[PDB]
């Protein structure tokens, strides 16, 4: 089950 | 830019006329953009190509594979091209090593 | 050891067609049991296990519509590095990341990991409090102030200690059959004398899960480790694993060597000789 947040660049 | 690494081996330990599965695997490579060919007698084979997958270290790995049946006369090998090999990768399957 | 479940993407811009390309892969231990692919037409998230195939519609469209909003955005944050690196819009680069979660013997959390890479080099690591970020240099500093400006590590930190460790245990259920039982492996030894100067004496490991497995030699309690050359663990194709080890040895002494091999799915160590 992936991770819904996304981390920003 | 690291080189592929490359391993030709088959699944089961090889008898002539026993089908079988021959395997072709590169590792330790970057960047990802790749050719993997397995050949029988030097013409490419349509093997098939793991998913794009890599290691702690960020170094790619893919697995080319395909049914074979070994026999007395059939020559195998593996042919990488990569931007880091000024000419292509060839390893000639021993069925021992 | 603990048993994970760890995504692996790679975005990979194209220069000559003007747009990227992103790959995910997600594993349970050493075994693969998703894929995705930006390029396949109608891109969704496909199984690559006999036992993720039982989830149900809900779970693949949504699976499937965080794959294509990681393959959108990651394709503006390849444009994103390219810019902190004064890069030519000509090459190719790529952009990989890491996550998953080791499983504690409690239930929860024991390690959880967040790291990301630039051209194959670190660019930020999540730390092991799961509070804070590392950063390799200029431009990752520069990622790293944003994702603190917005309080992205509870985020990734909530996904580690809840969804991440309860579906793994979810996918450890549904491939109990496989993903839990060790294939010990299948041995035998071989001689080939390569020189007139030494017989090689070569061990053989097929067929076993999972990748974990120690080859060694010896000759009269005495590890022949040094001399022995000992092949990148590799797969079989079928989802277990390979290995040998070969040494070299003088003409007549063969029985003197065994060869040792301990894995999960042995009840004790084993100890071959050849013939």
């Amino acid at each position: 089950y992936m991770n819904c947040s996304l981390p920003t660049y | 830019a690291r080189p592929p690494k490359v391993q030709v081996y088959s699944r089961h330990p090889a008898e002539n006329g026993k089908p079988n599965y021959l395997n072709c695997y590169v590792s330790g490579f970057h960047p990802p953009q790749i050719e993997i060919d397995l050949l029988k007698n030097g013409e490419k084979m349509n093997a098939e190509q793991s998913d794009l997958s890599f290691s702690k270290d960020w170094s790619f790995y893919l697995l080319v594979h395909t049914e074979f049946t070994p026999n007395a006369v059939d020559q195998y090998s593996c042919r990488v091209k990569h931007v880091t090999l000024d000419k292509p990768k060839i390893v000639k399957w021993d069925r021992d090593h | 050891g603990p048993h994970s479940l760890s995504y692996f993407y790679t975005a990979v811009s194209r220069p000559d067609r003007g747009d990227s390309r992103f790959f995910i892969v997600g594993y349970v231990d050493d075994t693969q049991f998703v894929r995705f692919d930006s390029d396949a037409p109608n891109a969704k998230m496909e199984p690559r296990a006999q036992w993720i195939q039982q989830e149900g519609q809900e779970y693949w469209d949504r699976e499937t519509q965080i794959s294509k909003d990681n393959a959108q955005i990651n394709r503006v944050n390849l444009n994103t590095l390219r810019g902190y690196y004064n890069q030519s819009e000509a090459g190719s680069h790529t952009l990989q990341r890491m996550y998953g979660c080791y499983l504690g013997p409690d239930g929860l959390l024991l390690r959880g990991y967040d790291q990301d890479a630039y051209d194959g080099a670190d660019y930020i690591a999540l730390n092991e409090d799961l509070r804070s970020w590392t950063a390799a240099d200029m431009a990752a500093q520069i990622s790293k102030r944003k994702r603190e400006a917005a309080d992205e590590a509870e985020r990734m930190r909530s996904y580690l200690q809840g969804r991440c460790v309860e579906w793994l245990q979810k996918y450890l259920e549904m491939g109990k059959d496989t993903l839990q039982r060790a294939e010990p492996p299948k041995t035998h030894v071989t001689r080939h004398p390569s020189s007139d100067l030494g017989v090689t004496l070569r061990c053989w490991a097929l067929g076993f899960y999972p990748k974990e497995i120690s080859l060694s030699w010896q000759r009269e309690g005495q590890d022949q480790s040094q001399d022995m050359e000992l092949v990148e663990t590799r797969p079989s194709g079928d989802g277990t694993f390979q290995k040998w080890a070969a040494l070299v040895v003088p003409p007549g002494e063969e029985q003197s060597y065994t060869c040792h091999v301990q894995h999960e799915g042995l009840q004790e160590p084993l100890t071959l000789r050849w013939d």
